C-alpha cells in the first residue's frame, strides 16, 4: 500500500506543477510564436520524415545482449546451491561464448557504423 | 625557420616498464587526472571578478565615450 | 483491493486491444510499454517478484530498440493516433463495450464460471507455505544453473547462433 | 488605497524580482558587439552572478540582445526568434549598428536600426559599448523590470 | 573566495541527513520504540502476524514475555 | 618464442584493456581448480538448513543416527567453525 | 486465477487478431507478435505461481529469450524491405505473385 | 595556525562596519562587507574607499 | 504518519536538488576565476528561488507541429521517476523496503529514457528528434554493461537488496575489492545521467537544445528538476553500494550524515568533471563502452563468479 501511496503522490505532485505552469502565466499565442523552431529559418520538411540510423546493427544486438543479462541476473540465488561446480561451468561458458559472439561481431566491424 | 608541431615520430622499441607505464596511463586516465588537478587548482584561486557598480574597470584619459562640447 | 487483480487484467486487455489497432508504431511501441508495467503488477500479484520486473526491464529494453527502427523505417507524414482515424477510434469504443458486455453475459450465465464477479479476491493465493524461507520466484528461475542446465544451453546457443544470424540478415 | 491593493502591489514587486533575478539572453550575436559581450560574461564582469546565464533556444530565453549590425537578409530570422521567445521577453539594442545602422546606416544592405523590426527596452550606445556599459544596461533593464506593475494595473481595471 | 560556495553546500547537506533521520525516528514511534520490522520471507511474515494476534490490541510491535505466561 | 613476447609487449602497451580482460577470463578459470578452499563453498551451502530436518523412525538398527541433537553422533560443523 | 486467466487469453486472441489484420507497416505486424509473446509469458508466470511450481520458472524466461531472437530477426528482415523500398509497407512486397 | 589569522581577518570584516546593522547595510547594498580606508565622500553621500 | 514521511524524504530532495544549482554554477564559477550568484539573496542562496518562480511564470509553449498528449507527459514522467528513485534508499532505514530494491532501480532508471524520446518525438521539430535519437545511443550504450556491473558487485552482497549493502560492508568499503568495477560503474552513472562529458541528449552547441528545444516555462522546469534529482540520485547509490557509511545499530543518524558527506562530495566531482573535460562524440560513447567497458565487465564478471568459490565466499542468502 505505502509503496502505492509515495507513487501517486508523486504523479499528484508532478501534474500540479504543469497545471499550474499552463494556468497561471499570461499568454499570447500566434503562429509565429508556436511554429517550429530552426534557428530563425523555416523547416524545408517535416521532422517526421524518416531519419536513417547508422547504429541499426548495434541496436538490435544490445536486444540479444539484454536477454543474456537476464539469463545471469539469477547467479546471486544460483551460487547458494550444492552444485557448486555445475552452476561455475554453466556461468562460465555463458559469459565465454556471448565474449565470442560480441568478438566475431567486433572483427566483422559490425560494431562499426554505416557511413 | 620551422619547427614540427606533431613530428615524434622516432619510433622505437618499447620495454616492458614503457608498456606498463603506457598501460597504466590508459587504465587509470593519468592525463585525465592531470586535467582535474589544473581546474582544482583554480578553484582555490582568487576569483577576478570585481563588484560592479561599486568597482569598475580600469581606464585611461585617452578613453573615447560620451561627446560634449566645451568652452573657455 | 478484492477488484485489483481483475483491473489490471482488464488495463491488460485494453493494451493488447490498442497494440491489436495498429497505430502508428510509436503509440504501438508506448502501447506494449504500459502493458508490460501492468503485466508485471499481475505477476508480482500473484506472488512474482523476480520474473514481474524482468519483463518489464525486457521490454524496456526492446522497445527502445522499436522506437529508433521507426523512427528510420516505419514513418509517416503523418503518424496515426487511436483518435486520428474515426473507424479505428469507433472499433476502441466497441472493442471496450464488447469486453464489458462478454464479461458481463458470462458472469450471468455461469456465475462462476469463466467470470465470477462474485468471488473476486477470493480465488487469487491458493496455498501459501506461511513459514516457509526459500520460496521466491528468483529461486526457480536460478535452476537453470544447476538442475535444468539443458534449458539454459538452448537459451545460450539461440542468443549466440542470433549474433551470426543478424550479421547475416544485414550485410549487403 | 487598501489591503488589498497593498497585497497586490507586494504581488508585483515578488513577481518584478523573480523576471530581475533571473533573465536568461538567448545565445544570440551578431558582429563585433557579440565580442563585448563575450567579455560581459568573461571572469572580470561575470554577468552569471547577478543571475544573467545564456541558453541558446529561444523558448527558455527571456531577452533577446541585438549584438550587432542587423542586415535585411538577417532581419527575418531576427524577427523570427524574437516571435518565439516566450512572455514576458524584453529586447536589448547594443552598439550603433543595432541601434541605428551605426558606420553601415547608408548602406543597401543594412537595416537602419533594429528598432524596425522588434520593441527595444534598452539602447546601449558605443561601437562597441564596452563590457562594463553593456552591464550597465543590462542593470538599466533590471529597474525597468522592477518598475513593471502588471498587477496593480488589472487590479484597477 | 571559494569558502563562499559552502552556504549552498551546508544547505545542501542539511537536506541530505533529513530524509535518512527522520525516516529512523518516524519508524521508532510508529513500532512501539523500535525498528521497523522486516519480512524478506514469509517465515518473518508469519511472526510478525503471530505477534499482532497476541498482542492484545492487533498490532504486532507490542511484545508479550514471560509475564503473559 | 620471441616473437610471441613481442606481441604480447605491443598488445600490453597499446591494447591493454583487452589484455586484461583475457587475462582476468583465465584467471578465474584457473583460481577454482588450485585453490584448497573451493571444497568448502559447497560444503557451507550445504550445511544451511533451510528445511526443518525431519526425525526418522527409531527402528533399533541406526547406530549412526543420534537420538538428541547434542548426541555425538550426525554430521559435524566444526570445520566450519574455524574455516 | 479463473477471470485473470480469461483476461489474458483474450488479450491474446486479440494480438493474434491484430497480427493475421494487417495495416500497412509490417513494424506493427511485429508489435503484435510481441503482444502475443507478452500475454503468453504473464500466463506461464502466473500458472507456476498459482501452482507453486519452481521448477518451471525457468520456462518463462525461456519464452522470453527465444522471443527475442525472434523479434531481432524481424527487425533485421525490416532494415532489408525498408532499403528494398523506402518503407516498410507490405504491399510492396508482392513480386512473387509471378 | 594560520587559519586563526584568517577567521580573525574575518572578525574585523564582520564588526569593524558600525555594528550589526552598518553590516547589514553594506552587505546586502554591495555584497561585500571588506574594509577599506575611506579615500572621502562627496556632497551627494557617496563614500570612496 | 507515512505521508509525514514522505513530506521528509520529499521536500528535502527538492530543495536539495534546488540548491545543487546554485552549488554547481558557484563551483563551475570559481573553477573559471569566477565567482557565480552572489546577489540574488546572500551568497546567491536564494537564485534557485528566483529561477524557479521565473519559469513558472512564463509562457508555456503549445507548437502547432507538436503532438501534445505525449508532449505534456514526457516532462511530467520525468519528475515522478526521480522522485520514485529515492523511496526505496536506505539512509539507513528506506521508506520503502523492497525485496528487489535494486532491480526496481534499474527498471525505473530504464522507463527514464522515455521521457526523453517521447518529448523529442512529440516536439516534431528535427532538432528534438536529433536529441531523441542520441538518447537511443546512450542508453545502448550504457546499459549493456551497467547491470553486469551491479551483478558483479552483487554477488558478494548475496541479495538485490539495498539495506543488505549496509551489512555486506560492515568492515570495508565494497570500494576495496570492486575498485575497477566502481570505476566503470561512476562512468556509467554520469552517461545514464546524461551529464557531461556524455551531455549529448541536451550538448547545446551542436543540437541547441536537443530534446527539449522547443519547451518553455514551467514544462522545462521539470525536466530540469529531474536531471538535478537523478545526479543526487546516482550518487548516493554509489554511495550505499561501494563506499559503505558507518553504521551502528544505535546511532542510526550517524550513518546519514556520513551517507550526506559521502553523497555531496561524489555530486560535487560530477561539477568538477562537468568543468574540465570537452564532450563526447555520441558514436565514440558507444565504442567506449562496448569495446572497453563490455570486454572487462564480462572478464570481471567471471572473476566474481569464480572468487566467492575458491575462497568459499559466498554471500549468505538472508
Ligand atoms: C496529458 C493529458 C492530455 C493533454 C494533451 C494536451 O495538451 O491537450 C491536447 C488536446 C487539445 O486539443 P488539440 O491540442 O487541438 O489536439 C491536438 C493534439 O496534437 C492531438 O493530440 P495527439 O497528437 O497527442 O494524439 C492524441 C492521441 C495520443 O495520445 C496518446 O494516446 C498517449 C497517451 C495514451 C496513454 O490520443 C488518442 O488517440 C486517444 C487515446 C485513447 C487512450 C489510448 C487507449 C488505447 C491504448 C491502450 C494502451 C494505453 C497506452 O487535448
Ligand atoms: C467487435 C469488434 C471489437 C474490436 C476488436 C478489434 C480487433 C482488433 C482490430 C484489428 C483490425 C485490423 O487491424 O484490420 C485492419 C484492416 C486494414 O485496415 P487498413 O489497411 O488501414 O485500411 C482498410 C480500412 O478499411 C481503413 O480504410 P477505409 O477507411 O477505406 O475503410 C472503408 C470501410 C471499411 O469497412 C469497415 O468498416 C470494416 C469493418 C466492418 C465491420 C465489422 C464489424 C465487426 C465484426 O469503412 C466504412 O466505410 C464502413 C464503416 C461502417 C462499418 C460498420 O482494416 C479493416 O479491414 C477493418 C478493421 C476493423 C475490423 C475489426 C473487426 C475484427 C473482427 C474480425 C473481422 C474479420 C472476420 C472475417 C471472417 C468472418
Ligand atoms: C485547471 C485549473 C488549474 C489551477 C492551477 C493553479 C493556477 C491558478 C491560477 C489560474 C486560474 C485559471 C482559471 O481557472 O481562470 C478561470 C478561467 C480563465 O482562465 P484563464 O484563461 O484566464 O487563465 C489564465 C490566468 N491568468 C489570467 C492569471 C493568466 O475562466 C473560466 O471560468 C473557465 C473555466
Ligand atoms: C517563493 C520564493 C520567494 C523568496 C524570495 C522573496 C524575497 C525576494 C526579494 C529579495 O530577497 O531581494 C531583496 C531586494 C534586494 O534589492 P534589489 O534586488 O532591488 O537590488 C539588487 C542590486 N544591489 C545588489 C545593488 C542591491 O530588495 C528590494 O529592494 C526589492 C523588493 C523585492 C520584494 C520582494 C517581494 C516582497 C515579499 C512579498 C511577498 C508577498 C506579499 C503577500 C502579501
Ligand atoms: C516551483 C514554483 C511553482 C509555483 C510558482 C508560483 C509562482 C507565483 C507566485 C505567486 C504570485 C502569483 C502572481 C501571478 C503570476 C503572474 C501572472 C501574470 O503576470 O498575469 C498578469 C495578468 C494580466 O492582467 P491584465 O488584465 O492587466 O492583462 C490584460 C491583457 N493584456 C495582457 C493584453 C494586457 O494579471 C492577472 O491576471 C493577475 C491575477 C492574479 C491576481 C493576484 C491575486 C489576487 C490577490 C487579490 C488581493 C486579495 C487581498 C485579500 C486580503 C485583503
Ligand atoms: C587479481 C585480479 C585483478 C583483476 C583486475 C584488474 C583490473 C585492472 C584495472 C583496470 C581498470 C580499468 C577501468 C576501465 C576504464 C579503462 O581503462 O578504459 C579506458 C578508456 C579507453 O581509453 P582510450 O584512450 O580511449 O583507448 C582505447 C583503448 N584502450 O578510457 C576511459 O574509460 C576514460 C573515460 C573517462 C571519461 C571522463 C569521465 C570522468 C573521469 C574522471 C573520474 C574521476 C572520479
Ligand atoms: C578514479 C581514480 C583512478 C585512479 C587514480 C590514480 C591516477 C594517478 O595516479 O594520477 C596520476 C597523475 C599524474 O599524471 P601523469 O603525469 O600522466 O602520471 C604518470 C604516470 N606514469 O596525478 C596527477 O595528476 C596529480 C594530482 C592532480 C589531481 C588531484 C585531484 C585528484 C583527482 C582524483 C579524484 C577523482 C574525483
Ligand atoms: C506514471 C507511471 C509511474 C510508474 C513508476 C515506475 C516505478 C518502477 C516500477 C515499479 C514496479 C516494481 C514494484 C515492486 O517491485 O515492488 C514490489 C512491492 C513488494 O515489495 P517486496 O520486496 O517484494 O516485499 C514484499 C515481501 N515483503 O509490491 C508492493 O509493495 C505493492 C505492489 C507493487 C505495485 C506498485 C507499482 C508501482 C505503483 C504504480 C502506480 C500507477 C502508475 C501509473
Ligand atoms: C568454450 C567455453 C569455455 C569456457 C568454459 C570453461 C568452463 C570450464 C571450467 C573449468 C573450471 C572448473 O573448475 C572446477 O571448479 C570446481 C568447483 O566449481 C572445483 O571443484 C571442487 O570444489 C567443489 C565444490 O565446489 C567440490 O565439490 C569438488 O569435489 C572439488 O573438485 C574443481 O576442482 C574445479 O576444477
Ligand atoms: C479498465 C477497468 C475495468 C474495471 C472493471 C470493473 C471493476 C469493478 C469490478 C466489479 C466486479 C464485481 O465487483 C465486486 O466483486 C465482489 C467480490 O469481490 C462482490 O462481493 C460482494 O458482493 C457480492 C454480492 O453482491 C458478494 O460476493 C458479497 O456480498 C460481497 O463479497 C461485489 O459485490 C462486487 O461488486
Ligand atoms: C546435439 C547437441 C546437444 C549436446 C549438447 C548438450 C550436452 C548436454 C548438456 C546438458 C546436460 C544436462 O545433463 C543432465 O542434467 C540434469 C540436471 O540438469 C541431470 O538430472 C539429474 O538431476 C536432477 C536434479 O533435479 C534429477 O531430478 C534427475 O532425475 C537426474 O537425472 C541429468 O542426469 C543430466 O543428464
Ligand atoms: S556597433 Fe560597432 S562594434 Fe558593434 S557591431 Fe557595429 S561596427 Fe561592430
Amino acid at each position: 500500500m505505502n509503496l502505492y501511496t509515495v507513487i501517486f503522490i508523486n504523479i499528484l505532485l508532478s501534474l500540479t506543477l504543469i497545471l499550474v505552469a499552463f494556468w497561471l502565466p499570461q499568454m499570447n499565442l500566434y503562429s509565429e510564436k508556436a511554429n517550429p523552431y530552426e534557428c530563425g529559418f523555416d523547416p524545408t520538411s517535416s521532422a517526421r520524415l524518416p531519419f536513417s540510423m547508422k547504429f541499426f546493427l548495434v541496436a538490435i544486438t544490445f536486444l540479444l545482449f539484454d536477454l543474456e543479462i537476464a539469463l545471469l541476473l539469477p547467479l546471486p540465488w544460483a551460487i547458494q546451491t550444492i552444485k557448486t561446480s555445475t552452476m561455475m561451468i554453466m556461468a562460465f561458458i555463458l559469459v565465454t561464448i556471448l565474449s565470442l559472439g560480441l568478438a566475431y561481431e567486433w572483427t566483422q566491424k559490425g560494431l562499426e557504423w554505416t557511413e | 625557420t620551422y619547427k614540427y608541431v606533431n613530428k615524434k615520430e622516432q619510433e622505437s622499441e618499447v620495454d616492458m616498464k614503457s608498456a606498463t607505464d603506457n598501460a597504466a596511463r590508459i587504465l587509470m586516465w593519468t592525463e585525465l587526472i592531470r586535467g582535474l588537478g589544473m581546474t582544482l587548482s583554480y578553484l582555490f584561486r582568487e576569483p577576478a571578478t570585481i563588484n560592479y557598480p561599486f568597482e569598475k574597470g580600469p581606464l585611461s584619459p585617452r578613453f573615447r565615450g560620451e561627446h560634449a562640447l566645451r568652452r573657455y | 483491493m478484492n477488484n485489483y487483480i481483475f483491473v489490471l487484467s482488464s488495463l491488460f486487455l485494453v493494451g493488447c486491444l490498442g497494440l491489436a489497432l495498429k497505430p502508428s508504431p510509436i503509440y504501438g511501441g508506448l502501447g506494449l510499454i504500459v502493458s508490460g508495467f501492468v503485466g508485471c503488477l499481475m505477476v508480482l500479484g500473484f506472488g512474482g517478484s523476480f520474473l514481474g520486473l524482468m519483463v518489464f526491464l525486457i521490454y524496456l529494453g526492446g522497445m527502445l530498440v522499436v522506437f529508433g527502427y521507426t523512427t528510420a523505417m516505419a514513418t509517416e507524414e503523418y503518424p496515426e493516433t487511436w483518435g486520428s482515424n474515426w473507424l479505428i477510434l469507433g472499433f476502441l469504443v466497441l472493442g471496450v463495450i464488447m469486453e464489458v458486455f462478454l464479461i458481463c453475459v458470462l458472469n450471468y450465465y455461469d456465475e462462476v464460471g469463466v467470470i465470477n464477479l462474485d468471488g473476486l479476491g477470493d480465488w487469487l493465493m491458493y496455498e501459501v507455505d506461511d513459514v516457509g524461507v526459500m520460496l521466491e520466484g528468483g529461486i526457480g528461475v536460478a535452476a537453470m544453473y544447476s538442475c535444468a542446465t539443458w534449458m539454459m544451453v538452448v537459451a545460450g546457443w539461440s542468443l549466440f547462433a542470433g549474433i551470426f544470424i543478424i550479421i547475416e540478415i544485414t550485410r549487403d | 488605497r487598501s489591503r488589498a491593493e497593498y497585497v497586490v502591489t507586494k504581488l508585483d514587486d515578488l513577481i518584478n524580482w523573480a523576471r530581475r533575478s533571473s533573465l536568461w539572453p538567448m545565445t544570440f550575436g551578431l558582429a563585433c558587439c557579440a565580442v563585448e559581450m563575450m567579455h560581459m560574461a568573461a571572469p572580470r564582469y561575470d554577468m552569471d552572478r547577478f543571475g544573467v546565464v545564456f541558453r541558446a533556444s529561444p523558448r527558455q530565453a527571456d531577452v533577446m540582445i541585438v549584438a550587432g549590425t542587423l542586415t535585411n537578409k538577417m532581419a527575418p530570422a531576427l524577427r523570427k526568434v524574437y516571435d518565439q521567445m516566450p512572455e514576458p521577453r524584453y529586447v536589448v539594442s547594443m552598439g550603433s549598428c543595432a541601434n541605428g545602422g551605426g558606420y553601415y546606416h547608408y548602406s543597401y544592405s543594412v537595416v537602419r536600426g533594429c528598432d524596425r523590426i522588434v520593441p527595444v527596452d534598452i539602447y546601449v550606445p558605443g561601437c562597441p559599448p564596452t563590457a562594463e556599459a553593456l552591464l550597465y544596461g543590462i542593470l538599466q533593464l533590471q529597474r525597468k523590470i522592477k518598475r513593471e506593475q502588471k498587477l496593480k494595473i488589472w487590479y484597477r481595471r | 573566495m571559494w569558502f563562499e560556495i559552502l552556504p549552498g553546500l551546508a544547505i545542501m547537506g542539511v537536506c541530505l541527513v533529513i530524509p535518512g533521520v527522520s525516516t529512523a525516528y518516524i519508524h521508532k514511534f510508529t513500532n512501539g520504540g523500535k525498528e521497523k520490522r522486516v519480512a524478506r520471507v514469509q517465515y518473518q511474515w508469519y511472526l510478525m502476524e503471530r505477534d499482532r494476534r497476541i498482542s492484545g490490541v492487533n498490532r504486532y510491535y507490542v511484545s508479550k514475555g514471560l509475564e503473559n505466561i | 618464442a620471441g616473437r610471441i613476447s613481442a606481441f604480447l609487449k605491443n598488445a600490453w602497451a597499446k591494447e591493454p584493456v583487452l589484455v586484461v580482460s583475457f587475462s582476468v577470463w583465465g584467471l578465474a578459470i584457473i583460481m577454482p581448480m588450485i585453490s584448497p578452499y573451493t571444497k568448502y563453498a559447497s560444503m557451507i551451502n550445504k550445511a544451511t538448513p533451510y528445511n526443518y530436518p525431519v526425525p526418522v523412525r527409531d527402528d533399533g538398527n541406526m547406530p549412526d543416527v543420534p537420538s538428541h541433537p547434542q548426541d555425538p553422533l550426525g554430521p559435524s560443523l566444526d570445520w566450519l567453525k574455524n574455516l | 486465477m479463473p477471470s485473470t486467466f480469461f483476461n489474458l487469453t483474450m488479450a491474446f486472441s486479440l494480438s493474434l487478431l491484430g497480427t493475421l489484420m494487417f495495416r500497412s507497416h509490417l513494424m506493427s505486424t511485429l508489435l503484435c507478435l510481441e503482444g502475443m509473446v507478452l500475454s503468453l509469458f504473464i500466463m506461464t508466470s502466473v500458472t507456476s505461481l498459482n501452482s507453486n511450481s519452481m521448477s518451471s520458472m525457468p520456462i518463462p524466461i525461456t519464452i522470453l529469450v527465444f522471443a527475442a531472437c525472434e523479434a531481432a530477426v524481424g527487425l533485421a528482415l525490416l532494415v532489408k524491405v525498408s532499403n528494398t523500398y523506402g518503407t516498410d509497407y507490405v504491399q510492396n512486397l508482392n513480386l512473387l505473385q509471378c | 595556525m594560520e587559519l586563526v589569522e584568517v577567521l580573525k581577518r574575518g572578525v574585523q570584516q564582520v564588526t569593524g562596519h558600525g555594528g550589526l546593522r552598518g553590516l547589514l547595510r553594506v552587505f546586502f547594498r554591495a555584497n561585500d562587507i571588506r574594509i577599506g580606508t575611506l579615500v572621502g565622500e562627496d556632497k551627494y553621500g557617496n563614500k570612496y574607499y | 504518519m507515512f505521508f509525514i514521511n514522505i513530506l521528509t524524504l520529499l521536500v528535502p530532495i527538492l530543495i536539495a536538488m534546488a540548491f545543487l544549482t546554485l552549488v554547481e554554477r558557484k563551483i563551475l564559477g570559481y573553477m573559471q576565476l569566477r565567482k557565480g550568484p552572489n546577489i540574488v539573496g546572500p551568497y546567491g542562496i536564494l537564485q534557485p528561488f528566483a529561477d524557479a518562480m521565473k519559469l513558472f511564470m512564463k509562457e508555456p509553449m503549445r507548437p502547432l507541429t507538436t503532438s501534445m498528449s505525449l508532449f505534456i507527459i514526457a516532462p511530467t514522467l520525468s519528475l515522478t521517476l526521480a522522485l520514485s528513485l529515492w523511496v526505496p534508499l536506505p539512509m539507513p532505514h528506506p521508506l520503502i523496503n523492497l525485496n528487489l530494491g535494486i532491480l526496481f532501480i534499474l527498471a525505473t532508471s530504464s522507463l527514464s529514457v522515455y521521457s526523453i524520446l517521447w518529448s523529442g518525438w512529440a516536439s516534431n521539430s528535427k532538432y528534438s528528434l536529433f536529441g531523441a535519437l542520441r538518447a537511443v545511443a546512450q542508453t545502448i550504450s550504457y546499459e549493456v554493461t551497467m547491470a553486469i556491473i551491479l551483478l558483479s558487485v552483487l554477488l558478494m552482497n548475496g541479495s538485490y537488496s539495498l539495506q543488505t549493502l549496509i551489512t555486506t560492508q560492515e568492515h570495508m568499503w565494497l570500494l576495496l575489492p570492486a575498485w575497477p568495477m566502481a570505476m566503470m560503474w561512476f562512468i556509467s552513472t554520469l552517461a545514464e545521467t546524461n551529464r557531461a562529458p556524455f551531455d549529448l541528449t541536451e550538448g547545446e552547441s551542436e543540437l541547441v537544445s536537443g530534446f527539449n528545444v522547443e519547451y518553455a516555462a514551467g514544462p522545462f522546469a521539470l525536466f530540469f528538476m529531474a536531471e538535478y534529482t537523478n545526479i543526487i540520485l546516482m550518487n548516493a547509490l554509489t554511495t550505499i553500494i561501494f563506499l559503505g557509511p558507518l553504521y551502528y545499530i544505535n546511532l542510526p543518524e550517524l550513518y546519514s550524515t556520513n551517507f550526506m558527506m559521502e553523497a555531496l562530495l561524489l555530486s560535487s566531482t560530477f561539477l568538477w568533471i562537468r568543468a574540465s573535460y570537452p564532450r563526447f562524440r555520441y558514436d565514440q560513447l558507444m565504442h567506449l563502452l562496448w569495446k572497453n567497458f563490455l570486454p572487462l565487465t564480462l572478464a570481471l564478471c567471471m572473476w566474481h563468479i569464480s572468487l566467492p568459490i575458491f575462497t568459499a565466499g559466498v554471500p549468505p542468502y538472508m
